[PDB]
């Protein structure tokens, strides 16, 4: 019994008080470890306690580099943390809801192949008619696809059934292409493409030139590389209770908790709504395009102390401007902080060149702000409140002089035809002007083909500032 | 984490705000968004139209993800020995947010349990190790005294 | 320092208000010299109090050698809450940092001992919520010195520095008023750097 | 090269500046320069459009240095004995910049290890040398005893 | 004093004088790229077009042409 | 409390590593406090084992670049060194009594000192060197 012989001499804690369980076991603890080193020495034991500490975190460190970096749970990691993302940086007092859906992305192409029509699909049911198509419910903004695309078959179908799911509800479905549609198979050589024009123009990609020709590809946009979620952790920076976790991130910067960019798009979809109560302003990095607060972290390279970039890439201006002709939502990275823009939200849809008359070289610059993608949100929102507000109304006592003003007086607090309105009233106001024409339907009286024809304003992009010298003036 | 206060009353209840404060907005029909997408570890056999979708806002998010149970049930390599072609597999359930962290997935690994425990009784010893200076007196007793040393390591 | 000042920030000071003089000393004889016996049981360092000022303690310094004693920080042993990295979380930690110190409690608990007296007397009164936003701004107002660099009596006559006060309503139940004061201290002496050096020139 | 302080605190830390000092200055996007240029001892096999630039400010141009991994393998002409057409190959590894200096080129060297190592040998004779004047009494014997002296030039 | 030492010598410690007189703590920084005078020729012959280089990428994109 | 001027050192150190080890922490402790640990070496310092041959020593300079003295020669380029000053050889302390000159009381002593100067009480001049700070 000299063990309690220990602890009746050690005066903290002698007569079994409390606490005396926990120090029995951390004496016969050390001494099973002791034999690997004699010495007899406190001070000494009080380095050789921490270089048993270093020993075992050295044991358990390495564990947690391999119960974590899973590809079961960082990829069950990585789509819930930034869900997260998209929950802490939204105000939801600012009249904002989100519903969350449990699918998986091979049972939603199955769904589809379940219904003979997408109208009777069942992601239809949970986009059109638990939402929007419903009395008194709130309808469907946009659909976060927490997807990772490829350009085969079986993910052309799903988006030529959600090109026309999104066509149906007015809601565009943002997701992402991965690394392989690309044809890179790993993502951080994506600057060292040199021509990106003829990559799309390959027969790889039949089923991707025919979705952008198609009408309903309209309300398609994919989005960025991929970004950052998820700072490593460190004894010193981001610590743990009661233990010390430095998580050594390898080589391979799979091991980042990379996150799905259209959980960041969707976030100027809504922090634009809840300034504005409108959704144009996501293209700008100083007008509401601009992810901030990503994580970084900075480590050590060869020599020179760097950040690694919370976008996969550095997405040059050339590869952007790239992208945005093809139809892509890129995210260049501000380079040496933590922040980042969007810069055109251009969807998937090609504009299609029109022949050279008066109409023709016209309705090529009318069919061309269909595509963009920030224009279709202030019309998706001219068929989510219409919608609502002409369902209130029927079985009233209305004319159509009287259908022709409940709509005039209505839409003209969203217009400031004017050319210079200050910045608060382009953006609460964000259509420009706005031509109702109700007309009749002959044969069965009292159905009114309306023609609702608005008109937004117009953004900032691309100059040519040809310098020169005059010399005198 | 409460604030001790007192019962209310037509007299005036001061609670001194150790917090800051936020602000609030609101709109028509809410811009709400479906985010959609896998967000467990399997498929769900029940299709698709009988399923339901789950409203998340910022303060029900730590309910929506307990009553989801994430059970992430996995192979993972085994490097706590000196084998390199060993494998463990492991048992998580998720219920906060801080579940995530490695405090808490430790803690549902029963390998990492002990080594922990072993931790914490390595840690309990640093305090009075180098303050009574006669624990090295007695190493050397437990260096003479072989026999009856060894018989209370198994204890 | 209530006595000096009616406020009470003022209890850190070996020169202003934490300064517990005429202890009693015993001069006795030593292994051979003449000492005193230490009036605090213990010498407590700058490291140790220091030590005890993180941990939560309000240690006493004796000054050594004579009949004299000092506070330097009345900390409370509540713990700075650390917030994540952001801009909001690197402010709130400063801003939740100000709520343990407890010389600052102080000022706030006057903030609740005269409030609630104050609105007691006032109850069936004919007042309206604009009327409440003005029985409180300008009452306030006598203890917010908002100035960079006042005397040395205005800073603690007036301990206070900025005040908002954001009355609202309660709906359902109307004339129940949620209102916000939000006070802002002035900010004491507490530890430099001094890093020496010669120029040789200059 | 590490003064001796105390730990900090709220009473005030006085540390002798045995050293004077500087002062800094900072603009916008800083006026940035690429010096580009032969900086190693060959041609690297990766195309240009892969490796990176790596950015040196005063702080860090030891490390940058050490990095980069300069190893200078080449062919000299061997001047230590009495052969005019005799080459001797060298292998150098630098990691700061007193690594340019012979102290520390030398020292790389392994025909010059012997030699500053004889150097060594030799200074250390100096100084006991001339302060007893018995060393020259046993030279004469050493010149006596030349059997027993050689037998021990050996080991 | 050899031709693969003092050229490896010369364009390293030169780059030891412009780091020294230079102050980098008023807004200044500098770049160091490895290339060898043979490799970037070879480079220029690389690409069709200077516009899609390898040394028009740190040049050009890496640096100026890069939002921040 | 009082701040503390100066450390004697009332030692006689040598230049092996159990008083180079020593020094490297008393450079240390007087970079703290502020305050330089004044001390002495001894005559087997300077390798001479006997004192008084130490202005036969006709090159002090080279006696100082031995391998002996590594030990030394790295204390000396060190920053904390600056806070430790080692003295002089060594001072007389007490004259020999004697029956005429300094007597003592109801006795004759006359302290017969040999030829080994070791017998006359020598003190540390890190005594010595402190008058000096003080005065």
């Amino acid at each position: 019994g000299s063990l309690l012989d220990e602890i009746m001499a050690q005066t903290r804690c002698a007569p079994s008080e409390e606490g005396y369980d926990i120090a029995k076991k951390g004496v016969a603890a050390f001494i099973e470890n002791l034999m690997g080193s004699q010495h007899s020495a406190e001070p000494v034991n009080k380095s050789l306690v921490d270089q048993m500490l270093v020993e075992l975190d050295k044991k358990i460190s390495a564990q947690m580099d391999e119960i974590l970096h899973n590809s079961q749970f960082q990829a069950m990691e990585s789509a819930w943390r930034g869900l997260k993302l998209f929950v802490d940086r939204t105000d939801f007092r600012e009249n904002n809801k989100v519903e969350i859906l449990h699918v998986t992305k091979d049972e939603l192409l199955e769904d589809f192949e379940f219904a003979p029509e997408t109208a009777q699909s069942g992601l239809y049911k949970h986009v059109y008619s638990a939402g929007y198509g419903q009395f008194g419910g709130e309808p469907v903004g946009a659909i976060i696809g927490n997807y990772a695309f490829t350009p085969s078959t079986p993910d052309m179908k799903l988006l030529q059934y959600m090109g026309a799911l999104g066509a149906m509800a007015h809601a565009p479905f943002i997701s992402s292409v991965g690394p392989e549609f690309f044809g890179i198979d790993s993502f951080e050589e994506l600057p060292n493409i040199k021509d990106l024009k003829s990559t799309f123009e390959s027969p790889k990609y039949t089923k991707w030139r025919s979705l952008r020709e198609s009408e309903d590809a309209r309300y398609l946009g994919l989005t960025a590389p991929r970004f950052l979620l998820r700072v490593p952790y460190d004894p010193i920076e981001n610590p743990v209770k009661s233990f010390n976790y430095a998580e050594n991130v390898s080589a391979s910067h799979e091991h980042y908790l990379w996150g799905n960019t259209a959980f960041a798009f969707a976030t100027r979809l809504t922090d634009s709504f809840a300034k504005y109560r409108w959704c144009p302003n996501i293209i700008g990095p100083q007008s509401g395009g601009a992810v901030e607060d990503l994580p970084v972290h900075v480590f050590e390279s060869m020599g020179a102390l760097q950040s690694k970039i919370p976008t996969e890439v550095l997405i040059t201006d050339r590869k952007e401007f790239e992208l945005a002709e093809e139809g892509f939502i890129a995210l260049t990275m501000r380079k040496g902080s933590d922040n980042a823009a969007f810069f055109s939200a251009n969807s998937i849809q090609k504009p299609k060149v029109f022949p050279n008359t008066k109409e023709g070289k016209e309705a090529e610059t009318n069919y061309k702000l269909g595509t963009q993608l920030p224009y279709m949100m202030i019309i998706n929102r001219l068929a989510h409140y219409v919608k609502v507000l002409q369902r209130e109304q029927i079985g009233a006592w209305k004319e159509r002089q009287d259908l022709e003003r409940e709509l005039n007086s209505w839409i003209k607090q969203y217009v400031a035809d004017q050319e210079n309105p200050p910045a608060d009233v382009r953006s609460r106001r964000p259509l420009r002007a706005a031509r109702i024409e109700v007309m009749d339907v002959e044969g069965n009286p009292g159905w009114y083909q309306v023609s609702l024809s608005v008109r937004p304003h117009f953004k900032y992009m691309g100059a040519n500032f040809e310098l020169s010298l005059v010399g005198r003036l | 984490s409460k604030e001790g206060s007192v019962a209310p009353k037509e007299r005036i209840n001061i609670k001194y705000i150790p917090a800051t404060g936020d602000a609030q907005a609101e709109v028509e029909l809410p811009l709400k968004t479906l985010v959609v997408g896998d967000f467990k570890g399997h498929a769900e056999q029940t299709p698709l139209e009988e399923r339901a979708t789950v409203t998340v806002d910022k303060n029900n998010f730590e309910a929506v993800m307990r009553e989801s149970e994430l059970k992430i049930t996995a192979t993972v390599k085994n490097k706590l020995t000196d084998d390199e072609n060993a494998e463990l597999p492991v048992e998580l359930n998720f219920k906060s947010l801080a579940d995530f962290a490695p405090d808490a997935v430790a803690s549902q690994v029963p390998e990492l349990k002990k080594l922990i425990e072993l931790r914490e009784a390595l840690v309990a010893l640093k305090g009075p190790l180098g303050n009574i200076p006669a624990f090295r007196e007695r190493l050397q007793s437990l260096l003479n005294s072989e026999e009856s040393r060894e018989k209370l390591l198994a204890e």
